């Protein structure tokens, strides 16, 4: 048995979804990612 | 250490590195300023719900653990209680 | 960003997660205690 928040996990979830990216910035990761993995 | 108590020792062990890894690799993300710029904010929520999937397995897993622990001392029991009085 | 609540909530999550697995091993450690007590 283990006891955990739900309330708060949910509510994460939430903060996450509502903060948005910036596609241009969105788009400077990936393109690093693609260089940093070839 | 017969196949039931192996099997969880070795299951027991793979989910407890996994967490170790998923932990370590988001602290590390949300270290530093300039760490958390490097992912998106749908990363997190990535993260968050693999390292929950994990914490759940573990949890499990300590729990049966807990619970064969106690049959081990329930035969040992019963043995002592047979052959020492 | 990311935002500072957000960093809080999450903090405290995993550390309710830390504290559920911990207090199992608790109850494990008394397990294989009072073995040796018997």
């Amino acid at each position: 048995s283990y006891y955990i928040d739900a309330d708060l996990l949910r509510e994460i979830k939430q903060h996450l979804k509502q903060q948005q990216e910036g596609l241009s910035h969105l788009i400077s990761i990936i393109k690093d990612d693609l260089e940093d993995i070839k | 250490p017969a196949d039931y108590f192996r099997i969880l020792v070795q299951q027991f062990e793979v989910q407890l590195q996994q967490y170790r890894q998923q932990i370590e690799e988001l602290e590390n993300h949300l270290a530093t300023q300039a760490n958390n710029s490097h992912i998106t904010p749908q990363d997190l929520s990535m993260a968050m719900q693999k390292i929950y999937q994990t914490f759940v397995a573990l949890a499990a897993q300590l729990q049966s653990i807990h619970e064969n622990v106690k049959v081990l001392k329930e035969q040992y029991l019963g043995y002592r209680k047979m052959f020492l009085g």
